[PDB]
RNA sequence: CGCGGGGUGGAGCAGCCUGGUAGCUCGUCGGGCUCAUAACCCGAAGAUCGUCGGUUCAAAUCCGGCCCCCGCAACCA
RNA sequence: CGCGGGGUGGAGCAGCCUGGUAGCUCGUCGGGCUCAUAACCCGAAGGUCGUCGGUUCAAAUCCGGCCCCCGCAACCA
RNA sequence: GCCCGGAUAGCUCAGUCGGUAGAGCAGGGGAUUGAAAAUCCCCGUGUCCUUGGUUCGAUUCCGAGUCCGGGCACCA
RNA sequence: UGCCUGGCGGCCGUAGCGCGGUGGUCCCACCUGACCCCAUGCCGAACUCAGAAGUGAAACGCCGUAGCGCCGAUGGUAGUGUGGGGUCUCCCCAUGCGAGAGUAGGGAACUGCCAGGCAA
RNA sequence: GCUCAACGGAUAAAAGGUACUCCGGGGAUAACAGGCUGAUACCGCCCAAGAGUUCAUAUCGACGGCGGUGUUUGGCACCUCGAUGUCGGCUCAUCACAUCCUGGGGCUGAAGUAGGUCCCAAGGGUAUGGCUGUUCGCCAUUUAAAGUGGUACGCGAGCUG
RNA sequence: UCCUCCUAAAGAGUAACGGAGGAGCACGAAGGUUGGCUAAUCCUGGUCGGACAUCAGGAGGUUAGUGCAAUGGCAUAAGCC
RNA sequence: GUUUAUUAAAAACACAGCACUGUGCAAACACGAAAGUGGACGUAUACGGUGUGACGCCUGCCCGGUGCCGGGAGGUUAAU
RNA sequence: AGCCAGGAUGUUGGCUUAGAAGCAGCCAUCAUUUAAAGAAAGCGUAAUAGCUCACUGGUCGAGUCGGCCUGCGCGGAAGA
RNA sequence: AGGACCGAACCGACUAAUGUCGAAAAAUUAGCGGAUGACUUGUGGCUGGGGGUGAAAGGCCAAUCAAACCGGGAGAUAGCUGGUUCUCCCCGAAAGCUAUUUAGGUAGCGCCUCGUGAAUUCAUCUCCGGGGGUAGAGCACUGUUUCGGCAAGGGGGUCAUCCCGACUUACCAACCCGAUGCAAACUGCGAAUACCGGAGAAUGUUAUCACGGGAGACACACGGCGGGUGCUAACGUCCGUC
RNA sequence: UAGUCCGGAUUGGAGUCUGCAACUCGACUCCAUGAAGUCGGAAUCGCUAGUAAUCGUGGAUCAGAAUGCCACGGUGAAUAC
RNA sequence: CGGCCGCAAGGUUAAAACUCAAAUGAAUUGACGGGGGCCCGCACAAGCGGUGGAGCAUGUGGUUUAAUUCGAUGCAACGCG
């Protein structure tokens, strides 16, 4: 009565820290917002953390909960 | 026949056992039965333990159980071929590690307390000894 | 099935002389279960008259913290009625083992007091009765003291 | 998908046909009468017309869309 | 081991399907007619909807386990 | 002849473990009738085979005497 | 140049709570009134405005207190990649990494900029 | 405009029986035997509340625990698809011993007789019929006893069918 | 057929007639924006009102909500006007 | 009596008898594109189909489903 | 480790119980002559009595006692 | 008279044995039933392959029948099987994924080979930058768990009993607090390894990637490791990984 | 034209009389209170004349204690084919 | 039961055991008949007003009680002794 299942998304990350990447580049393809956006880095509607910038990549743990953000190097 | 009063998942995976045990020591009764073996207490066989030793001290001092099964053990009924599901419920058991105490006892002299244990620890499957709580 | 006749024979009374007087409206309390032998002490409700609550007790003693001038005194003219607790190991037959015992031994049987619950392997069973003759208190208590499930069978209070 | 017909009191349900102005039987009640009912017989009890607009002095009506139902028919993506 | 259906006043069945408010028949009870009973006439109560848990604001109803009851299956072996 | 067991309120039956004699059916009682039944409300009911002894408790111990159901054995 | 206080940060519970004390010249709050700007699915409570007698209670900030929260070794244990072993339903060894928990202890923040007040 | 829902969608449009059967394959994929396994089944062992009038362990022993065998019910498809023709009877057997009898012992809650039980021991012995295809089983009547099993649940290039 | 969680061995992926639940839609607003607000649930008090309508306060803290199942997420709110 | 020649002789088949129903003679039905023939050189006491299967006592309830026959007003109704 | 002997009594501890007097059961866990003797560890009697007991001293005369930790073994352990 | 009777020839074929590479491609032997009839036999005609015929068994139709025989479509078709012939040299798989009226086939991709072409391309390590939530751990949360403390509320009660209400319990007991464990679908923690990215040295017949010619392969087995399933059974089964 | 100035039960308070005595258990008075009931289902009763109907008066019983019983007149029909 | 007859249904012949002290014919007086005739009464019909619903009085059943003394209990007991 089970064995039901979906089909992996392929998510996590996708770009990992002092990475190098275009504007467009896709960071990370987070479900629901374990990170949030940095500087030069635009939230698709999906969560999708993308690159607005060409550049380096980080992940930042700034904010006062403690949320970790990601942001393009500007390289 | 000790078992968890409403669960949350029923059949559960089966799950290597590995590792040491945990409460070591004999934070009640003066006296306890830690265990050195490292196998699978059924409920049946603990309860049985407890009419065991209970047997033994009459019912002066006290006694406290120092595990719970809460493991659903599952099996198939006979002549049924594999596959088709995990099997139904049959009954439950509490995974034990080497060092784990289990009946911890006072108020009874300490001799009356090491002669039950033999008993209760006789019908348990696992190896176990004796204990008594030294001071911190 | 064999749960009046008291209330309807206590009024033949007899059994109490309050201060000098019998004929009292009266009732033994159920919070002593006063017996034949200890006299009491007895207190005056406003109505069903006299309400004896067997020689010293709690709430015979906390009416002395209210209106204890009204209480008053007297003894027993002429072991009916009562109740025991038999809390045992399991049971196995043993609600036989009281019967068992009761059955053509006499005493009157409407304390179906039991109470099988705890958390380990000890039944609570309580029971009433109404026995006749102090004597037969007695043999009750050799004959229920010495059953194997029961660990304690004795005039609860 | 098109066309052929059609929701009228609570309602089976006529009026339409040939514009104004609306019937039937079951709903109930009562009296009647009742060996006692039975049965049986009379009035009361009863919708501004399937939904909303056009033309008309006036819209059931005569007509447009409209829900629902009822049939055929195109069911060869 | 399996699949489907059912358990509702004292009896038999609704109502469940498609969430809110359980009705019918006999039966029980109260009164009447009768010398008396039934029948008949008047009037009335009575059902925690198998059990537990869940889903929900709310469960007789939706969902799951348990106990019962019946059905269909248990073939090639 | 010896050995083994049964006898319990009127009928059928409970029992009992050397300790304070019951269930069921009839039966009787009360209501009602002339008296019954139906219906209604109540109930008792026994030297435990006898008997003494061990008996404060024997009914459960013990024979002695009773009948009763089996078994062996005197085959002149 | 030292203390205040307000705005804006960095950092983000060693920085947060509770407890005790404390400040109103300025600043801040609350505060006063509300024809008018604006506002309430009712209400100037909030919002908004005109103001300023009153006050430091609240709030806020500062100071002290550690009753907690919080931080946190060292050591050891668990685990573990790799190579061997056994009594291979688990562990032993060599070996590199090595916790969480808990203990000693730490601990009631620090900080940059601007603006006004006081003391310089 | 498709529950083209078998959801990459063979058609616009389609259900069965075949022991009358047939073909090409497979031990990839079953039935039976074997093999691994031993849950289950059997035998034994520990603890032992309790029964045994007294007393656990003369004799049984619950709640529980660990085994041993490879007889059963099974699980797994490793062997065999170019034929393993399955149960019982018959005939002929051979081994194990966890022993039914006989032989030797201990204990007995064993006076004797006769038993209970456990240990040793496989030399030999270890029914005839009734009914049923039965093995088995119930029954009849014996016997010192009418063992439990393995051997392809022995045995069909020996028989029966 | 599709979604969610686990198995899945800390990237991705990963099977079974393994373990657990869902979807085959809904909305013109439940979308966009600007402004604003932020709960659950207990304690107390309060007309009818009672375990529980509304109200006032407090403690509490997101234990709430998010059209629907799950997971991640969400107060700068994505929650509510 | 018949029956599976070459594993089945039966309880299978046939069977006389009974019933149903078809069929008016250029019959019904069958063989056959057809002419034509069997039916029959017969014509309802006949011929084909079907079920049953000597005889004896009998052969009950059901027209909802399906089929067959009958009714033709009304809806639906093809080529035209 | 053996053997000689003592191992009592106050006393029937009180209650209890047809008796329970050293041991069904609650209490006691007092003292006595003390080498020592508790209101008895086991047996036994209607209760009694009575055989032991812990214990106390005699003789000899060197180690001795049970737990602990582990190395390696024995039983447990029967098939065609 | 008779589908009458016993009964040979005649017709048949119930029983047993023999035979069962026979004497025989269904018989002999011993017995069987019918044997005046719906009997039997000669000869000669007639009925034809989805057709005949049939006292109906799917029996018979030339030793063949659930659709004869011979020839012709015709080398039917065969995702199936078997087989596939001389030699040396070089490289060397997979038994995975996705899709399939597919699951023992096939297709594209993964791995193979030959060829052309390209950059420290790539692999190993040290170092640096990264996210992770697994093992372990823990119990704040989700659930579960034992004991203790406190304990509303629930019941027994005494008094009152219309009612309020007041004490009381050796009775059940929520919540919170203290100690205590358990989890794959719990996390206020959190490794090693693993993976990605960056740089640098060393060695590697380019080991890499892209394009191109040809494939095979898509049944996997075991052992260790980490698990699911199963009984932490199976040379079992289902994945990852070596 | 309302449960209404209908209704008068119930109930509190305060009294009177009888009688050794009025709580169980009297009657009657006063103040207040002020319910069910808005012509009654099935069914069923009396009655033809001064009757029915309606109205009040009285008596025995009786210390006291009639809405009963018994008795008396007042008023005064309908209908019977 | 046997025998005979019959296709059958049955028919014809025709016992016993057992069982009670009646069964039975007619006729008589009554009672009754959902038999007929004749006649009456508040019997109905025609009307007037009622109980049954309501609260209260009183009796009764039932229930309860230590006692609800005893009796009356279709019409002809139930404001009855």
């Amino acid at each position: 009565r089970n064995g039901r299942d979906s089909e992996a998304k392929r998510l996590g990350v996708k770009r990992f820290g002092g990475e190098s990447v275009l504007a467009g580049s896709i960071i990370v393809r987070q479900r629901g917002t374990k990170f949030h956006a940095g500087a030069n880095v635009g939230c698709g509607r999906d969560h999708t953390l993308f690159a607005k910038a060409d550049g380096k990549v980080k992940f930042e743990v700034k904010g006062p909960k403690n949320r970790k953000f990601i942001s393009i190097e500007a390289e | 026949m000790l078992q968890p009063k409403r669960t949350k998942f029923r059949k559960m995976h089966k799950g290597r056992n590995r590792g040491l045990a945990q409460g070591t020591d004999v934070s009640f009764g003066s006296f306890g039965l830690k265990a050195v073996g490292r196998g699978r207490l059924t409920a049946r066989q603990i309860e049985a333990a407890r009419r065991a030793m209970t047997r033994a001290v009459k019912r002066q001092g006290k006694i406290w159980i120092r595990v719970f099964p809460d493991k659903p053990i599952t099996e198939k009924p006979l002549a049924v071929r594999m596959g088709k599901g995990k099997g139904n419920v049959e009954y439950w058991v509490a995974l034990i590690q080497p060092g784990k105490v289990l009946y911890e006892m006072d108020g009874v002299p300490e001799e009356l307390a090491r002669e039950a244990f033999k008993l209760a620890a006789a019908k348990l499957p696992i190896k176990t000894t004796f204990v008594t709580k030294t001071v911190m | 099935q064999l749960q009046y006749t008291p209330q309807n024979r206590s009024k033949d009374n007899g059994r109490v002389v309050v201060e000098g007087v019998g004929n009292l409206m009266h009732h033994i309390a159920r919070c002593c279960q006063p017996i034949p032998g200890d006299e009491i002490v007895g207190f005056i409700t406003q109505g069903r008259g006299i309400s004896v609550h067997r020689a010293d007790c709690e709430q015979l003693a906390e009416l002395r913290s209210h209106a204890p001038e009204r209480i008053v005194d007297a003894v027993w003219g002429e072991g009916y009625s009562l109740v025991v607790r038999v809390v045992a190991n399991d049971r196995s037959g043993l609600l036989r083992d009281i019967t068992t015992i009761l059955a053509n031994e006499k005493v009157n049987v409407l304390g179906v007091a039991s109470r099988s619950d705890t958390k380990q392997q000890l039944a609570t069973i309580d029971m009433t009765i109404e026995i006749y003759n102090l004597q037969v208190l007695g043999r009750v208590l050799g004959k229920l003291n010495q059953v194997p499930d029961v660990i304690d069978a004795r005039r609860l209070h």
